[PDB]
């Protein structure tokens, strides 16, 4: 009946497997990442099955966000503080990428990033 | 006149270390600023695990930290955020809260702040009965602790509706703020981030709007240089978008800066320039304050 | 004749002025930054003699950004440098790519970056 | 046979602090790796100001670090980059280098590295008279320092043409590498980063190719997990694109990883999994996907 005490879900192996796919290698994306990217590329090339895949992509985004949370609540602040910038950043880009999908199924980055975009 | 001008360490990320905080005090002194709000989100015991107690290791650190605040003529405020899992009604809760603040008072801290920022608006069944609205629950425990600590000179309060966007239906018509403004003791100060969380501008009219409802001038928690929400962007710009006209209409300004401590020179230096420009109720040019700060900063690089 | 010694030039007020303008505020660019952004967009829109001079002034300004980086990295205060290093290093890189691009016109960021490219 | 396997802290940026460096040695040990090459670009006294000596405070720091390295059975290799403002022909310069490397031995160091990476190829007048080429100038002072110190077991040399895409006109036809292969002392190891600075793959073919012109097996300085060039990128991927077949053809692999210390778990873990996969190997044995799942399983225990 009262307010329940604060508890946090631990970091899981499935989270680390997702984390490493998002931040993979210099010349290669991780399977989960390369995939999510293809799906977003696909849902954007379409405008009206679509909602069947979009629902799955929104779950995938949700997983990245779930992952950030558990990582941020974890006991080892030292490991997190060394990656907070990268981790926080992907969670933020996903949140808005997700939101953009929900908008399609219902009808930042600074100055360096702006110069980045102004190039092929 | 008592105006609280200084820095708030209230960001999500790696918190600042002893020697950084000490350096911040040296700086705030030299620039005639006077306050420091201790709210690092990393600190489990300030937020998440508020009920828990500082160890001997922890205790010695905070003491040493508070000793430097006094040493550099800076007012240290210890903030506490219990609104996560707190049972407002239950007296053991209220008892543990008092036990924690007692331990903190043992360290040499006299000024406090109770933050109800970013917490679930709905109460549990136990608190729901005892208190009229969510505002009544917060105001009750606040006034209680305030008086419990012998009505201190500096006692801040952070509402859940701490900015313009968060107000239901709007600032002037919010029954939440109406409750706080009417029931919260006048000795207590209220925190405001302005029209938004990261307000581009803080218009004078907007501050008169909120002042009328809270029945007092607020203390601005300024997120202008805050970068926790985008650690891929750094803010070396001058404090801008706040009229000097706001100073006689405010009880203070505490800036929540960039996470990277060294990257905060220009923010604090320009805040000091802004403050000193109209200390007493166009005086300030952001562009000019910037050149001022960079000329001073340049020395540090050697 | 012997090889000349290594003598690092110090950080100038002009470097800090450029630095503050490149990393300004949440909703605004610094005068210089916005100017460099306007200059790039114009130079890209063309391919007169007014171009060979404007591209000269821009590449010189990209030089200054590299200059500022070089000087910041050799300064005595390591502490200040490292608290910013990432941000400052990134803009210098993007600026080096942008400098070469405007030379050639006269003849990255990982996964989060990628998703950000496909958003409006 | 002796093989150098470990980490080279050789990146641009905020260097690793002591508690971190001690922890690395503890990890390298548990994982059965043996080396740590000290080449952080922030140590001004190792690079730009190679001439200047370590102050008392600094000297203490290094001793503790060198001790910790021995305490965890890790070979500490000190790197020195003098190629910026050195006058090879001037013996006052050669005496300064001897003087500098000596102070380092007194800390406990027995292993050394002389780097000639990312430097000016065009010599001064003094050096243009005495040395027929830049390649000759470096080999001279390297060989000299190798004999001064008492022909140490672990002595490494980083050439100016340290990757495939840096050789002129190519690896096989390089007059620079030819001079290095021919004139550099036998006991001295050569650092190579593969086809490029950050190689996607390091083919066997290219390792045979470079080995001929340097007349020895190289020690790889791997930039596969380096992130200093784009710190908006982190590399948590497994060690990939280097055949287990390279192990019998190399004198070692030292990985230059992400600036951010804690993010190098997979990088060092998968590298160990790789080395150990064909350790005794003479002249598939390693799956990056499997090596990753192993690393991620082990790493997870550090989060709670």
């Amino acid at each position: 009946m009262e307010k329940p005490l604060y508890t946090a879900e631990p970091v899981t192996l499935e989270d680390l497997q997702l984390l490493a796919d998002l931040f993979y290698l210099p010349y290669e994306h991780g399977p989960k990442g390369a995939q999510m990217l293809r799906e977003f590329q696909w849902l954007r090339a379409n405008s009206s099955e679509w909602r069947s895949r979009a629902a799955k992509f929104e779950e995938m985004c949700g997983l990245v966000m779930g992952m950030f949370t558990r990582l941020s609540n974890c006991a080892n602040r030292t490991i997190l503080y060394d990656m907070y910038s990268y981790v926080w950043d992907i969670k933020s880009i996903m949140s808005m990428v997700k939101s953009f999908v929900q908008w399609l199924g219902c009808r930042r980055g600074g100055l360096a990033g702006e110069f980045q975009r102004l190039l092929p | 006149r008592r105006f609280l001008c200084g820095v708030v360490e209230g960001f999500y990320g790696r918190p600042w270390v002893m020697e950084q905080r000490k350096e911040l005090f040296r700086r705030l002194q030299k620039w005639e600023l006077n306050t420091y709000l201790y709210a690092p989100k990393d600190d489990y015991k300030h937020r998440m695990f508020w009920r828990e107690m500082y160890s001997v290791e922890e205790a010695e650190q905070l003491m040493t930290l508070i000793s430097a605040a006094r040493e550099y003529e800076i007012e240290f405020i210890y903030a506490i955020s219990p609104g996560l899992d707190i049972t407002f009604s239950n007296p053991k809760e209220v008892s543990t809260l008092k036990r924690k603040l007692d331990q903190v008072s043992q360290f040499g801290c006299r000024s406090f702040a109770l933050l109800f920022d970013d917490i679930d608006h709905n109460m549990c069944a136990a608190d729901k009965e005892v208190f009229s609205s969510f505002a009544h629950a917060q105001v009750s425990i606040t006034n209680e602790i305030y008086q419990y600590l012998g009505e201190p000179e500096t006692f801040l309060f952070c509402p859940t509706e701490y900015c313009g966007t968060f107000c239901y239906p709007n600032v002037s018509q919010s029954p939440y703020l109406r409750t706080v403004g009417e029931k919260l003791l006048p000795g207590i100060e209220v925190l405001w981030t302005g029209p938004k969380v990261v307000s581009k501008e803080i218009p004078v009219e907007s501050i008169e709007e909120v002042s009328k409802i809270i029945k007092r001038a607020p203390v601005i928690w300024d997120n202008i240089h805050a970068n926790d929400y985008d650690q891929k962007r750094l803010f070396l710009g001058p404090y801008k978008g706040r009229s000097t006209e706001l100073i006689p209409r405010l009880k203070g300004v505490l800036t929540n800066p960039n996470c990277e401590f060294e990257a905060n020179y220009v923010a604090i230096h320009t805040l000091a320039t802004w403050y000193k420009s109209n200390m007493n109720g166009v005086l300030y040019s952001p562009q000019m304050a910037l050149k001022l700060a960079l000329t001073e900063w340049l020395q540090e690089f050697g």
